[PDB]
């Protein structure tokens, strides 16, 4: 049975809103309902949303190079934005929503994901003299 | 003295009574020096003829 | 305030002079009970709670660090707002020497009758820890006999484990309620934890009644040696004085095999701080140099170092974070119908109308009949605004971050021009609309008169629109609000110059200032949860 | 015409001109206000600017190679 | 060598022309003061 | 009696004996949160005092030395074995808590 | 079995009566609503030993704006799919003037078959697909925003009122899973439509290279 | 050094043996600049 | 005023002035303190052993004997202490009445005061004060050098460089950098860009 890469699957159903089912109602009220969820360990997205009895439109990965290989590049914009929200406001903090937008929009603004690291900034192809203060001084310079 | 994993960093449950649990620098030498509690003492040896 | 026996001031009106202007606030106190609120005494503050800061004077309620330390909607944020940065020094200066002044007066110290409790307390506390430990008993021997089922997803193990990390939460909570109720009022501990200087709540509670159980690697002290944490204890046995619950306090002392424990839980603290402090000095780093070359330019645009484009108004609105505060839109939550009770301004009951509005005014309104299309037609839009906001915001929520703060805006016009809502007065209610329509012509953030730009002007100021329509409202404003016409010029005159000064300025350096601020909580969270 | 920025002196130009119209003043140069028993060359200075009589004219660049010039005069003080 | 003498930490660029030492400043304990303003801070003498 | 276990084979002298040399300076350490009594054992190193008898003679570099030096009020009894009231490092000031 | 492989079938067809509905075709209103056991009685009960073959599900169809730009799709019947099989297919598209064509693959495709598309570029332009992508459409998903193609009269618009170039937009590669559910080529500009909590609403553009 | 206590929380202060760095301005126009935008009254409320 | 004190329980602290005997506040028979320490530096680390043997010590100057603090002794409560204080005409928790020492008036609440044992750490301020103000400099890169007196620069940082680029100040950041550190001027031809 089951998908070779999802190892085990849980079960439950929510206590706060977040994973809950907000729905309108006939009144024009929120109303909050409990949904039983199951949740994996290991990821593979393109066969669990093509089963039957699973929702395919709330489907989500916290893998954002497997939501990158699936949905988009506006869905790892929004999901990226997503999983930044949840590091920084589970300690009951608060930053402002300028700065995740910058920084998940300058992430993301090339059509691939660039990484914050050596292998994503230093690919950028800016002047010779702003890559040369950057671990490759001689050879740019020469290659320049 | 700067690498990251814990296991020889934190106290052991075999240090009662040969090692000071509460005395250790901090910084980035946290739990790599230690000292001696007062009445251990270490052997010097001796041949098993 | 006393003036026949002997002349006494009291601490309230002396603080009131230091208040500067004219400044509005509403807060609360730490020690607020939530079924207060509700049914009576609500404004009557019994035990002297909810602050009321009322035309520049300290009305009502006990200050604390939840209405003058580092919180949003604070005195000194609001007085920052209203009036200055020269004003609010001044106000930082007066505060600290004059409370220092009478400090030395009241004077302020901890000893250690600070730090005890009655004996009645104690036996109680000592008669709940009994109970607790002969529990955890109970669950080892049945374990072995072989009566416990493990959950779907759990072993035997993990669920015995779960069940004793319960108990134990259920007990040190007991002990904190036994504790905290048999605080004094001339304590100090409960005077520095309360007032938000110094302290905790399981300060208190440590220093009092239980110190708590360690843990090192997140789980239960571990077996050391083979099968026993310490050689004083038997083998294979899993009670919780083998194990870390330290059951003493800091001022009974604690006993040998048990100030170990202690000093093995405080160790891994100090260990998580110095790794922590490495990897904060690097990730946020090489996330300023990464982002550094973005910023705002002349065409309010957020253009790279190559001017390769990254965002076409900043922040996806255009505003700069420095004078933004949390507001709420009150239209995407009530039923169908408190919408229609609430907003529709009907003129069909002809008596409430004439209760809130002057009679001259109402009989034209309803004469002229224009005006009762052009209000149908204003509820209509609001109706469709209602729908908009009820698609962006599908979860439910209502406080929504925007620029200035307009209860607070429309309740400061209530007292530069001494209004009675005591009387019918006068607002033609068609001016109002025609206002609304004119403010919201006039701000415009994307300069532009062509349909394409037109278009962006109109998606940008939009959920300031439908909030400033919404607490714009003919109805609510006509019956709560009650407000004289030359109030309302002053209050359209200064809602644009609040929006006008907090469009973002052309050329800040956004990027290094973002991957600061990314880079903040990349420090206060945990090492490893 | 065709100006597409702001009337609002930023933040950045109104401490770019404090600074060189006070070191004009201190290098002799004729003041354009009538102070009384002022003496600092950057007290002078602001008090220009609170009159609207300072001569410097302001070039902002747009990102596509033009500009436009604004006297200090039309713009609208921030503070 | 000339690499050896333009390369990385502490060279020609990471060492001497992003960071360098500053003349005109001065470092000396706190201590608190209650009787000044936000705006201020009080300095010796001798550094003065 | 109703015991924990009745097959002892060994007992300790005292239970006071497992803390170090600087550590055990520290009067009522079992009243403490721990990370403190970390900080006094690494800071009671860089207390002056007198550090040798025959400090005349010495031609050290860098020697702090103390003119009145007093011996503790509140005393552990492993202190006599340390010679910490022949060669002191402090005095018996009197606080206030205000 | 075949249950299965009904149930496939059907879900793989009505996502396809949407892509070709989102690309500005005309698709009759019933047949993107064509529920199970009308599928099945149609098109046959089983495939299975049955009526349904993998052909006889094609689809032609035409565009709104003009009745003679047509487009196609295939479904082959190997599993992976040799040389001349696409060249039945572009003697197929040979014969009946038809320019736009789709292949939905069964499960894979040969090296030597990616170098027979990749070369008759001026004409019989076809778009290789998977069974397994097209069980799902991902453009109804949560995170995924609205997409709107700009004609070339619009795009022209944008860089003469923002005064841009096109070098100095939002990038987008063409092998990305939007990027060919539209069916993009190189040099086109492609409008997302989001909502956003300061603003209300936020229009940014993505040009595809 | 001394300071106000207000202070003391941006800069993460405390009056146990710290230290803390002074740099004075030079030229006019710096001394301009650093008035008129970096003041310790200028900023009490954060963007952050 | 800059040194450093330190207690047995982890309390270190500088001094932050010092005031006459004419000034410090009085008990009722002239007993004025010679150091004052503040009460918001026990509820947050919990050094409840450093309120005992402030306890202790004072039994033990008006009995005439040295107490004994050995850690786990389960003879020496607090309600043994406190017991022992009261005999010898002291509340039995080390509270005191004080007077103020500016206008002589009582205080209205009652300070806990006692004898400790203090030590004095090895920082000192006389060591840590440096200034530099256009000192000598080096000779190959013209960068400022230490001198005689003990005296050279602080290093601009990286991460300094970074707040002023958020803070928009461009000449502060060239002053810092440039003028502030080997200033300096060459001659460049036109046509070609080589110096001349
Ligand atoms: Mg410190
Ligand atoms: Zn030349």
């Amino acid at each position: 049975q089951g998908i070779e890469q999802i190892s085990k699957v849980y079960m439950h159903l929510p206590q706060t809103d977040n994973k809950k089912k907000i729905i309108i109602t006939e009144d024009g009220e929120f109303k909050a309902l409990q949904e039983w969820i199951l949740e994996t360990d290991g990821v593979s997205l393109m066969r669990v949303l093509s089963e039957k009895d699973v929702d395919p439109v709330r489907t989500t990965s916290n893998d954002i190079v497997e939501i990158f290989t699936v949905l988009g590049i506006e869905a790892v914009r929004k999901a990226l934005e997503r999983e930044l929200y949840h590091v920084i406001s589970f300690d009951g903090s608060y930053v402002n929503y300028r700065h995740l937008a910058l920084l998940c929009d300058t992430m993301t603004c090339r059509g691939h994901l660039m990484a914050i690291t050596r292998h994503g900034v230093n690919r950028q192809d800016t002047g010779p003299l702003m890559k040369c203060s950057f671990e490759e001084t001689v050879d740019v310079l020469m290659e320049a | 003295r700067d690498g990251k994993l814990a296991k020889p960093r934190q106290l052991h449950n075999t240090l009662w009574g040969m090692v000071c649990p509460a005395e250790t620098p901090e910084g980035h030498a946290v739990g790599l020096v230690k000292n001696l509690a007062l009445m251990a003492y270490i052997s010097v040896g001796s041949q098993p003829s | 305030a006393i003036l026949k026996p002997r002349p006494l001031w009291t601490g309230k009106q002396i603080f009131s002079l230091i208040i500067p202007g004219h400044i509005n606030c509403i807060r609360t106190h730490s020690t607020h009970p939530d079924d207060e609120d509700s049914g009576p005494y609500k404004h009557i503050s019994p035990g002297d709670t909810k602050v009321v800061v009322e035309n520049g004077e300290l009305i009502m309620g006990i200050l604390c660090k939840k209405s003058l330390g580092t919180s949003a909607g604070s005195l000194v944020h609001i007085s920052y707002l209203e009036m200055g940065h020269d004003i609010t020094r001044l106000f930082y200066s007066n505060i600290q020497t004059v409370i220092n002044n009478w400090l030395l007066i009241e004077g302020h110290t901890i000893g250690i009758g600070d730090s005890i409790a009655d004996s009645k307390t104690y036996q109680d506390i000592q008669n709940t820890i009994k109970k607790a430990k002969q529990d955890v008993i109970e669950v080892i021997e049945k374990a072995h006999n072989n009566e416990l089922e493990p959950t779907p997803g759990n072993t035997l193990r993990q669920t015995f484990e779960n069940q004793v990390n319960r108990i134990l939460n259920d007990a040190r909570d007991k002990t904190g309620s036994s504790a905290q109720k048999s605080l004094s009022e001339y304590n100090n501990f409960k005077s520095m934890v309360v007032s938000g200087a110094k302290g905790s709540k399981i300060n208190i509670s440590q220093v009092i009644a239980v110190v708590g159980q360690q843990n090192v690697e997140g789980k239960r002290i571990p077996f050391g040696f083979k099968h026993r944490t310490l050689p004083h204890f038997i083998k294979d046995d899993y009670g919780p004085e083998s194990r870390g619950f330290v059951e003493n306090s800091y001022l009974a002392g604690l006993t040998p095999t048990e100030f170990f424990f202690h000093a093995m839980g405080g160790r891994e603290g100090l260990i998580d701080t110095a790794v922590k402090t490495a990897e904060t000095g690097y990730i946020q780093r090489r996330l300023i140099k990464s982002m550094e070359s973005v910023m705002v330019k002349y065409d309010a645009t957020v253009r790279n170092s190559i001017n390769q484009v990254v965002q076409l108004r900043y922040g996806e609105d255009g505003l700069a974070g420095e004078s933004v505060e949390f507001q709420n839109l009150a239209t995407l939550k009530p039923s169908n119908k408190a919408f229609e009770k609430k907003f529709r301004f009907d003129y069909t009951n002809e008596r409430a109308l004439r209760r809130t509005l002057q009679e001259d005014l109402v009989k034209d309104v309803l004469s002229n009949a224009h005006i009762q299309n052009e209000l149908e037609r204003e509820f209509e839009r609001m109706r469709e605004d209602r729908e908009v906001l009820r698609v962006i915001f599908p979860t439910g929520d209502s406080k929504v971050v925007l620029p200035c703060n307009l209860l607070r805006m429309i309740w400061n016009a209530q007292k530069i021009f001494h209004i009675n809502p005591r009387l019918p007065s006068d607002l033609h209610p068609i001016k109002v609309v025609e206002g609304v329509k004119e403010l919201s012509k006039k701000l415009v953030i994307v300069n532009g008169d062509d349909p394409l730009s037109r278009q962006a002007q109109e998606n940008a100021t939009l959920l300031f629109n439908i909030h400033l329509r919404s607490t714009l409202c003919s109805r609510r404003m006509a019956e709560e609000f009650r407000l004289s016409g030359e109030a309302f010029d002053w209050l359209l005159g200064e809602i644009e110059s609040k929006f006008n000064q907090a469009i973002a300025h052309p050329g800040e350096m956004v990027g290094a200032l973002a991957a600061q601020s990314l880079g903040e909580p990349a420090t206060q969270m945990t090492l490893n949860t | 015409q065709k100006r597409i920025t702001t009337p609002y002196m930023t933040k950045y130009e109104r401490a770019r001109v404090l600074g060189t119209r006070a070191l004009q003043i201190a290098m002799c140069a004729p003041v354009m206000v009538e102070l009384e028993g002022e003496t600092d060359p950057l007290l002078i200075a602001m008090k220009e600017l609170k009159a609207r009589k300072i001569p410097i004219i302001i070039r902002r660049y747009l990102p596509d190679g033009s500009y436009e010039d604004w006297g200090v005069d039309e713009l609208i003080i921030s503070d | 060598s000339l690499k050896q003498r333009l390369k990385g930490k502490e060279g020609r660029v990471r060492g001497n022309l992003m960071g360098k030492r500053v003349d005109f400043s001065a470092r000396t304990v706190i201590t608190p003061d209650p009787n000044l303003s936000i705006d201020q801070v009080g300095v010796p003498r001798s550094i003065a | 009696e109703v015991a924990y276990c009745s097959t002892y084979t060994h007992c300790e002298i005292h239970p006071s004996m497992i803390l170090g040399v600087c550590a055990s300076i520290i009067p009522f350490p079992d009243h403490n949160q721990s990370p403190r009594n970390t900080y006094q054992s690494a800071m009671g190193k860089q207390a002056m005092g007198v550090y040798i008898t025959n400090f005349h003679v010495r031609m050290d570099t860098l020697a702090h030395v103390l003119y009145y030096p007093q011996k503790p009020l509140v005393t552990t009894r492993s202190m006599e074995y340390l010679r910490f009231r022949e060669l002191p490092a402090g005095i018996n000031s009197i606080v206030a808590i205000a | 079995d075949d249950e299965e492989e009904t149930y496939r079938l059907w879900k793989i067809r009505k996502t396809i009566m949407q892509l070709c509905h989102d690309r500005g075709y005309l698709v009759t209103q019933d047949e993107l609503d064509q529920t199970l056991e009308e599928f099945k009685a149609q098109f046959g009960d089983k495939p299975s030993e049955g009526r349904p073959r993998r052909t006889d599900l094609t689809v032609l169809v035409a565009h709104n704006d003009d009745p003679t730009d047509q487009m196609f799709v295939f479904f082959p019947e190997e599993p992976k799919v040799g040389i001349k099989t696409i060249k039945v297919y572009c003697q197929r598209m040979q014969e009946e003037n038809i320019t736009r064509a789709l292949i939905v693959v069964q499960q894979g495709m040969t090296p030597s078959a990616k170098q027979s598309l990749v070369d008759m570029a001026p004409k019989y332009i076809l778009e290789q697909f998977l069974q397994q992508e097209l069980l799902i459409n991902i453009t109804e998903h949560e995170l995924v925003p609205e997409h709107v193609v700009m004609t070339k009269e619009e795009v022209t618009e944008l860089l003469a009122r923002y005064k841009l170039r096109e070098n100095q937009l939002p990038r987008i590669q063409a092998g990305d899973p939007v990027a060919r559910y539209f069916g993009i080529k190189r040099g086109q500009v492609v409008k997302i439509i989001r909502p956003s909590e300061t603003a209300g609403r936020y229009i940014t553009y993505r040009l595809v290279q | 050094f001394r300071l106000n206590l207000s202070v003391t929380t941006p800069y993460n202060a405390d009056f146990d043996g710290d230290e803390m760095n002074l740099h004075l301005p030079q030229s006019l126009e710096t001394r301009a600049e650093i008035q008129e935008l970096a003041m310790v009254p200028r900023m009490i409320v954060t963007p952050q | 005023i800059g040194d450093k004190f330190a207690s047995r329980h982890g309390q270190k602290g500088t001094c932050g002035i010092q005031y006459r005997q004419e000034d410090m506040p009085f008990t009722c028979e002239g007993i004025t303190p010679d150091i004052i320490i503040n009460p918001h530096a026990i509820p947050s680390r919990m050094t409840i052993g450093h309120l005992i043997e402030c306890l202790q010590g004072k039994v033990s100057a008006n009995k005439g004997e040295i107490g004994d603090a050995t850690p786990f002794n389960d003879a020496v409560n607090v309600q043994k202490i406190s017991n022992l204080l009261s005999d010898y005409g002291y509340h039995l928790r080390g509270n005191e009445v004080l007077y103020n020492g500016f206008t002589g008036r009582k205080i209205t609440s009652q300070i806990f005061i006692g004898p400790t044992y203090y030590q004095r750490l090895k920082h000192m301020v006389d060591d840590k004060i440096h200034s530099r103000a256009r000192g000598p400099i080096q000779i190959l890169n013209r960068q400022p050098m230490e001198g005689r007196s003990r005296d050279g620069g602080l290093r601009f940082g990286e991460m300094e460089r970074d707040c002023q680029i958020a803070h928009g100040a461009a000449q502060f950041l060239r002053e810092r950098l440039f003028e502030a550190s080997d200033p300096y001027q060459v001659h460049v031809c036109n046509l070609c860009g080589i110096m001349a």
